[PDB]
């Protein structure tokens, strides 16, 4: 490569077979190297054997997401205007039930369009944007018109800005390769000038935009484009224009305030979305913090410091190779980013921070299990990269005797446990299940493992959560509730449409769930621990980083030898991930409707979309399809005719995409080659075959060809199973 | 068989050919005529596992062995122990 | 010297299902009408071929293995 | 004195395993346990097998008397033996038939002692199946028994609280 | 072990190689030659260092201590040696022998290349039916 290095030619490389090592895509045909090219497409083993570009590439290619993300948002801010709904549902809330999108009435379509709120024909939404939108400190719809080319603005610029990169003569090494300042900035301010930022235009305009909301109006009844200036004499209904105080300090009199803040914890009567009197307050005392952090700090040093007896010499290095690796720190990320996803998903539920959640159920669930997903599919990834690190990265070997060559020296050790903790766990993990039914349907149970049977008595209520519902009496200032209203000690009113949040008791049927998640979650990660960290020798292979991360399985022999490697101990986590976050959905609903969701009326006769059923009847994991699956879903196998119908019409495919996975995940080989040609052959008779020798799938394609459809089909399969069963009653 | 897997081929040359494979293959055994004139499939190969790492490079032009081989130690699998 | 004295579609059996791990609901259903312990009924046919050629009398009954099974040797 | 013992991977050579840290080989835990089979052969297996036999022995009651299939029993034979003097002998042949991985045949009397023993490469076996037997012998004589002093002891019981 | 303490390549600890199966049963150990004091990789994952004696690490099993050329011949160095010890002596001598690096030429050993018949048509099956008398034992 070769034309035409080097100096001799602008003229581009378009024409002449091949690029991808070195007795390339040879001249001579075949199909394999057209799964290779988007594969491995990026990589690096290949590109140069030289870092320098990589990070000159990642930093530009990275920037077409951004810019992305960017031409999304757009087409949901325009639609989540015109196409409108919004304003429909906003003068008109606990009443709507919100849409975007609709069809045009071509063929069979019209059936998917059914009337949704403001008076139209269209198709829901579970993906709570109108409730983001509540901030508004202003409403109208050609004016998100702005926000959204404001959106295609950033975007064009920001994807210019990788032209504005590799494609440009790069910068280099030093750039990255002094790292020395990166999050000095990042955590400081935008992290901080961003949730700054974001006060400044969270109380000025949204707060007071919203203060008179609760309550009535027809907007522009309100909330004009400018109004907000100078004027601070709206601002005089939500607090002083400071009044004698100068710059916070204190020689300040209160006879009677404390700007706005005045800290609430619990939820409006009229807009149950938690209060905004706080929003302000919480994201100024973060970015101060960003503002002051962001300031360290330039790097060893504070690493290369603290070490023990038994604790960690290499602590103190702790990778020079930090600053070049990459692989490494995408990994590392990936377990936080990923891990710090699906800790969202907690916070939301059992404390909304948007105006209409709760009331609005199914337009904050698809959100706990859209995020849920990530805050796993982020992980076994944030091992995957791992593995790509322990296999290969670095140039040699120079990295030495620390942190982790001592890990490694155990290793058929921090793995040898882990393993028992899951047979200890499954065995009280599951099997404790079976126990019910095979005693329930023997049938005795004086002896089950009820929230009654087996000795527990009508509380569970005395641990922690009591300790936190009632906590306004520490050092604890207060505020009327507690954090999230979901907490055992007091309080009950919350909405006036339907229902919200309230304690949410425990016990068992709550004791074992969060018990088989424990052996779920760990034996998720013993395959990705044990798989990244014999990543590259062993005593089945130690001749076992020799190609890449991937490798098929090395051969016949030594008994097996053939799942090994560490591309499918990231092939086998997922598999099992599928399930720690796909039960873990399964949980979350059937608690949150037999309990929770639910409903109001006179004397607050409470009415859940299940009077508890959960109750005595999850604990024998067929009340899990007597009471769930078979139960729920018959809002599936109903759906027909409908409106939503696109549902149930899908969850008949990937609950069909699905089962055609196991074809892919469960055959051989030279099999599809057996008949590939039995094919070639009666292709040639007619003269219609050879040329791109037509070949069978790579080994480990074929895998890639499970796996990837075994989820698209098994998670988009209840993605429908649910809306369906909270769209229409619940 | 115990070790039988046919990786022949007819060059037996093994020059930018094939070497990897756990001690099993001391060849270059010149047979009378065979162009870089080293032939055969083995030497004694009651030593090592089971590869097929055995072609995957340097030509068997037919099969390429994996296990085939049944009767089989333990030495012959790692694991005895 | 049951279903020989008509047939009408409910319950035979196979054989006393004995296993100390059921409930005392060895009452319910299960435990199936005219016989004493727990059953569970002939959905194989022999029933209706044991019967169908001839083969009737409790008394005129009690042979099969005997033969079959002086056979079966 | 030093960091810790002479600072060693094993007894010596790096090149087994066993990376003795602390809950391997701290003089706190390896004297906790060497009156008994770890640490060398005491007296033979004869007697060590009803230590084993009884304080085994008088577990398996709370766990099947108190977890029993239908539980707190008012059946004056349970609070004890009841079955369980079942455990005890369905594993004491559970033994029986493991000492058939032993045979090597002998009869030479060594629990008086001589000279200072090492019962050297004791490693390995060096425990024939006429050792074995004298073992899960006590083994069924400390089960079957040590199933009693818990049932026999009445039952003073603390509660939950 | 120490009151003999004979050692040659550095390591420190791990939960690695050699364990009970290499006493009770057979041995095998690899050996070496190298110039100025060097930091090497490891079979069983840990690593270490070098300068001299012996050069005499001892090896759980020989798929594991030729590896030490899988990389550690690209480290310099004619000159790598492997052999087997038994828990009493010899038979196997094993990188002993004759001449060494699998591609030269002294003698021919065993091999052969051929079964009855070469690769040609064995659409042939399975020919007589095993039966004590004619030439298939081999
Ligand atoms: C910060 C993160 C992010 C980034 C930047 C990367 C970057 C990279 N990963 Mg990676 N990865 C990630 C997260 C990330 N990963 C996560 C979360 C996982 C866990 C699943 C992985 C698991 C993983 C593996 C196993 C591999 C990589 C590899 C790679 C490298 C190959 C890239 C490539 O060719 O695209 C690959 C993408 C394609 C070829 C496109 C196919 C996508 C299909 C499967 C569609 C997905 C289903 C979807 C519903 C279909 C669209 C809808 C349709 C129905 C219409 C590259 C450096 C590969 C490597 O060899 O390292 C050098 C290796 O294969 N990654
Ligand atoms: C893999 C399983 C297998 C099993 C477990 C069964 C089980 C059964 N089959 Mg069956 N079947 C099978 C394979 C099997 N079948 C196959 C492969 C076929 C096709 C050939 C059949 C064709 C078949 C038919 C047509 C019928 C059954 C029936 C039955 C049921 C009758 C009980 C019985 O078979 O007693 C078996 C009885 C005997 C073995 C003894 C009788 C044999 C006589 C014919 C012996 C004659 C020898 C005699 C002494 C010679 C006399 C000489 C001299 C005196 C002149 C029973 C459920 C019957 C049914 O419908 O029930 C409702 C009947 O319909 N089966
Ligand atoms: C969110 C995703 C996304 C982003 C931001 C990128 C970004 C990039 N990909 Mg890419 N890719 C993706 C998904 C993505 N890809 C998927 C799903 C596949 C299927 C496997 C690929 C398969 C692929 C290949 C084979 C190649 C790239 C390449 C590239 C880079 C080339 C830019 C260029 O040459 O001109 C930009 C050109 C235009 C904007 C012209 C208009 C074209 C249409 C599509 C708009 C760029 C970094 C090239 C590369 O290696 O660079 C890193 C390479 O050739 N990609
Ligand atoms: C985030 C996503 C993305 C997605 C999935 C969609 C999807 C859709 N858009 Mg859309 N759009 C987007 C970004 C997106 N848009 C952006 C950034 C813009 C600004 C340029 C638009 C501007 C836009 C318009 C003006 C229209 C759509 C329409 C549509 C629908 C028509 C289908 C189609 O495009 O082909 C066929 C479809 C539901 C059409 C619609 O809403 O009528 C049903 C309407 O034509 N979009
Ligand atoms: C990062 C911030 C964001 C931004 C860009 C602004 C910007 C502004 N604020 Mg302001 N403000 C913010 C957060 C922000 N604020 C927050 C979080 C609070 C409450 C905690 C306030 C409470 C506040 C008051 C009471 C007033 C302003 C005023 C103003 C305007 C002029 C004075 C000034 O603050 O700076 C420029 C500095 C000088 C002019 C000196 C200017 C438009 C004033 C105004 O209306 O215009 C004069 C005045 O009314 N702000
Ligand atoms: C491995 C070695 C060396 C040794 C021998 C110890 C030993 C100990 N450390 Mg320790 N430590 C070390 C290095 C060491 N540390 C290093 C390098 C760090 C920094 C990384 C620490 C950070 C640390 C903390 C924070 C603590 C200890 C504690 C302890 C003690 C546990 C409490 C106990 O058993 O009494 C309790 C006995 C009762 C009968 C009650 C124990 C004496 C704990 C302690 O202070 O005592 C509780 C405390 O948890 N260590
Ligand atoms: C409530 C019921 C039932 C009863 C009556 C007993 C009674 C007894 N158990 Mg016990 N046990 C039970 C259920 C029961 N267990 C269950 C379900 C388990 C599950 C493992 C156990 C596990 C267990 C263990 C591991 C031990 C006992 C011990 C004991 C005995 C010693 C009392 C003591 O504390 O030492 C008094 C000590 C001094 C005065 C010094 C005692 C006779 C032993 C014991 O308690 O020794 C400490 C032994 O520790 N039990
Ligand atoms: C330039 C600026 C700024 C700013 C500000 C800023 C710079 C802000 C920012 C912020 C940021 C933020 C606020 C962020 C956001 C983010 C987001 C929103 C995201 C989200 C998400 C998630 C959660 C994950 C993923 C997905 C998504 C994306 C959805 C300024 C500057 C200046 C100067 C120099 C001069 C004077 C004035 C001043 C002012 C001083
Ligand atoms: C038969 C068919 C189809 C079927 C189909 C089926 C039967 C199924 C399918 C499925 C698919 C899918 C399924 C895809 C997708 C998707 C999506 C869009 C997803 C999404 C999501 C996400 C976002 C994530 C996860 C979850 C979910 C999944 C929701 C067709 C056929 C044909 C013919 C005749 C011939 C021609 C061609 C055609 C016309 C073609
Ligand atoms: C569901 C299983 C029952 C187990 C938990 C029951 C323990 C507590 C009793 C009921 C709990 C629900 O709390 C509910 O009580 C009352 C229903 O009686 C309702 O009572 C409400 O209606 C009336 C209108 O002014 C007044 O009696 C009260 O001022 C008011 O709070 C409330 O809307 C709610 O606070
Ligand atoms: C079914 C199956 C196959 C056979 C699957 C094949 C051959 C799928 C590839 C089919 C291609 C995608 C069809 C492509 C043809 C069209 C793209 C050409 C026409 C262009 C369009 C206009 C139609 C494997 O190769 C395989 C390999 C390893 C493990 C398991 C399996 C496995 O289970
Ligand atoms: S075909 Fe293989 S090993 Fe056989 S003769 Fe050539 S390279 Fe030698
Ligand atoms: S192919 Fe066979 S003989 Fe050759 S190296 Fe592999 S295992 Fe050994």
């Amino acid at each position: 490569l070769v034309d035409r290095d080097p100096i001799k030619t602008s003229f581009e490389q378009w024409a002449k077979p091949g690029h991808f090592s070195r007795t390339i895509a040879k001249g001579p045909d075949t199909t394999t190297w057209i799964w290779n090219l988007h594969a491995d497409a990026h990589d690096f083993d290949s590109h140069t054997s030289d870092l320098e570009e990589i990070s000159r590439k990642v930093f530009s290619a990275h920037f077409g997401q951004l810019s992305i993300i960017f031409l999304w948002l757009s087409g949901m801010y325009f639609h989540g205007a015109r196409f409108s709904n919004y304003e429909a549902w906003l003068n008109d809330p606990t009443h709507i039930g919100p849409s975007a999108q609709v069809v045009w009435p071509i063929v069979g379509q019209e059936i998917l369009n059914g009337d949704v709120g403001g008076g139209f024909r269209g198709i829901q939404i579970t993906s709570g944007f109108f409730q983001i939108w509540r901030a508004s400190g202003i409403t109208s719809e050609l004016q998100l018109y702005c926000t959204a080319i404001g959106a295609l603005v950033f975007a064009g610029l920001m994807l210019f800005a990788g032209w504005f990169h590799y494609h440009k003569a790069a910068p280099k090494l030093a750039w990255f390769q002094d790292v020395e300042s990166m999050l000095n900035h990042h955590l400081a301010g935008l992290l901080g000038l961003g949730s700054l930022s974001w006060a400044r235009h969270q109380v000025h305009v949204s707060l007071p935009i919203n203060q008179f909301l609760n309550a009535g109006v027809d907007p522009k009844e309100i909330p004009l484009p400018h109004e907000f200036i100078l004027n601070r004499d709206l601002l005089a209904q939500l607090y002083p224009s400071f009044a004698e105080g100068a710059t916070p300090f204190f020689t300040l009199n209160w006879s009677k305030y404390a700007d706005f803040l005045t800290f609430r914890g619990g939820l409006d009567p009229l807009t149950g979305g938690l209060w905004l009197t706080d929003i302000a307050h919480h994201h100024l005392a973060i970015a101060i913090l960003f503002l002051i952090a962001g300031h360290m700090y330039r790097i060893k040093d504070i690493l290369e410091a603290h070490k023990g007896p038994f604790t960690g010499q290499g602590h103190k290095g702790l990778y020079e190779i930090l600053t070049t690796s990459w692989h490494a720190q995408l990994s590392i990320n990936l377990a936080m980013l990923g891990s710090l996803t699906i800790v969202v998903a907690q916070h939301m539920y059992s404390m909304p921070p948007y105006p209409y959640l709760a009331t609005d159920y199914a337009t904050q669930l698809s959100l706990f299990t859209h995020h849920m997903w990530i805050g796993g599919f982020l992980i076994v990834g944030a091992a995957a990269h791992a593995a790509i690190f322990m296999v290969r990265d670095y140039d040699p070997t120079t990295r030495y005797n620390d942190l982790l060559d001592r890990v490694l020296r155990h290793r058929d050790a921090i793995i040898s446990h882990l393993n028992w903790v899951c047979i200890f766990l499954g065995f009280h993990s599951f099997g404790l299940y079976i126990h019910n039914d095979t005693m329930s349907a023997l049938g005795r149970p004086q002896d089950m493992f009820s929230d009654t049977a087996i000795q527990l008595q009508p509380v569970f209520a005395q641990w922690i959560q009591n300790t936190h519902a009632l906590a306004p009496g520490t050092t604890a200032p207060g505020a009327t509730a507690s954090t999230s209203l979901t907490w055992g000690g007091g309080d009950l009113v919350a909405v006036g449409n339907k229902v919200a949040l309230l304690p949410i008791p425990l016990g068992t049927a709550d004791f074992l769930v969060h018990h088989i998640h424990a052996f779920t979650i760990h034996v998720t990660v013993l395959i990705l621990l044990k798989g990244v960290l014999f990543a590259r020798s062993s005593r089945l292979i130690p001749d076992k980083a020799n190609l890449g991360f991937r490798f098929p399985c090395d051969g016949p022999g030594r008994g097996g030898t053939c799942q090994v490697s560490a591309w499918d101990h990231v092939f086998l986590g997922l598999f099992w991930m599928y399930n720690s976050i796909s039960v873990v959905i399964f949980h979350f609903s059937w608690k949150m409707q037999s309990d929770v969701w639910g409903t109001i009326n006179d004397q607050g006769v409470v009415t859940h979309i299940t009077a508890g059923n959960f109750a005595q009847s999850s604990i024998t994991i067929n009340g899990w399809l007597r009471d769930f699956l078979w139960a729920q879903a018959s809002q599936v196998i109903q759906s027909y005719g409908s409106s939503l119908s696109a549902y149930g019409l899908f969850f008949l495919g990937a609950h069909f995409v699905w089962a055609f996975s196991l074809m892919f995940l469960f055959s051989g080989r030279g099999y599809w080659q057996e008949l590939i040609e039995s094919i070639v052959w009666a292709h040639n008779k007619l003269k219609v075959a050879p040329a791109t020798q037509p070949r069978a799938l790579s080994i480990v394609q074929g895998r890639a060809v499970g796996v990837t459809h075994y989820l698209l089909g098994g998670i988009a399969t209840t993605w429908a199973f649910f809306l369906a069963r909270i769209i229409a009653v619940g | 068989m115990s070790h039988s897997v046919k990786i022949y081929d007819t060059c037996i040359g093994c020059t930018q050919c094939v070497r990897a494979c756990p001690t099993d293959v001391l060849e270059m055994i010149p047979w009378g005529g065979c162009k870089a004139k080293q032939i055969a499939s083995a030497p004694r190969t009651e030593d090592c596992v089971g590869c097929k790492r055995c072609e995957s490079a340097c030509p068997t032009d037919f099969l390429s062995v994996r296990v085939y081989l049944w009767h089989e130690t333990t030495r012959s699998m790692g694991l005895a122990y | 010297e049951a279903w020989v004295q008509d047939p009408f579609h409910v319950r035979p059996i196979a054989h006393a299902i004995w296993d100390p791990h059921f409930g005392q609901p060895a009452v319910e259903a299960f435990t199936r009408g005219g016989a004493l312990g727990p059953v569970n009924n002939a959905y194989s046919g022999v029933y209706q071929w044991w019967y169908t050629i001839g083969l009737r009398t409790n008394e005129d009954l009690y042979t099969g293995a005997i033969f079959l099974l002086f056979l079966s040797f | 004195k030093p960091t810790y013992q002479v600072i060693q991977p094993l007894n010596g050579d790096p090149f087994i395993g066993g990376l003795e840290t602390p809950v391997t080989s701290s003089p706190l835990i390896a004297w906790y346990l060497s009156n008994l089979p770890a640490y060398r052969t005491a007296v033979n297996p004869l007697l060590r097998g009803v230590e084993v036999g009884l304080a085994h022995g008088f577990l398996l009651v709370g766990p099947f008397v108190k977890a029993g299939p239908l539980r707190n029993t008012e059946y004056a034979g349970a609070a004890g033996s009841l079955a369980a003097a079942g455990l005890v002998v369905i594993l004491s042949m559970c033994l029986t038939m493991y000492g058939i991985a032993s045979f090597k045949e002998g009869e030479p009397s060594i629990a008086p002692a001589l000279t200072l023993t090492g019962r050297k490469k004791q490693p390995d076996q060096l425990q024939s199946a006429d050792g074995w037997a004298k073992f899960t012998g006590g083994f069924f004589f400390g089960g079957v028994s040590g199933v009693t002093w818990a049932c026999f002891l009445m039952y003073v019981l603390d509660l939950p609280y | 072990e120490l009151d003999p303490n004979t050692p040659s390549p550095i390591f420190a600890g791990s939960t690695g190689g050699l364990l009970r199966k290499a006493q009770v049963e057979e041995f095998y150990v690899i050996t070496w030659e190298s110039p100025k004091e060097q930091i090497f990789e490891m079979p069983t994952g840990g690593a270490a260092i070098m300068r001299e004696g012996p050069n005499l690490l001892k090896l759980a099993r020989k798929e594991q201590c030729l590896a030490l050329g899988t990389r550690l011949r690209s480290k310099y160095k004619i000159k790598y040696q492997f052999y087997r010890v038994f828990p009493s002596g010899e038979v196997q001598y094993l990188h002993p022998k004759d001449g060494v690096y699998p591609e030269k030429v002294n003698p021919g050993r065993q091999g052969v290349g051929l079964n009855m018949r070469s690769i040609g048509k064995n659409v042939s099956p399975i020919e007589v039916k095993f039966t004590g008398k004619q030439p298939y034992d081999l």
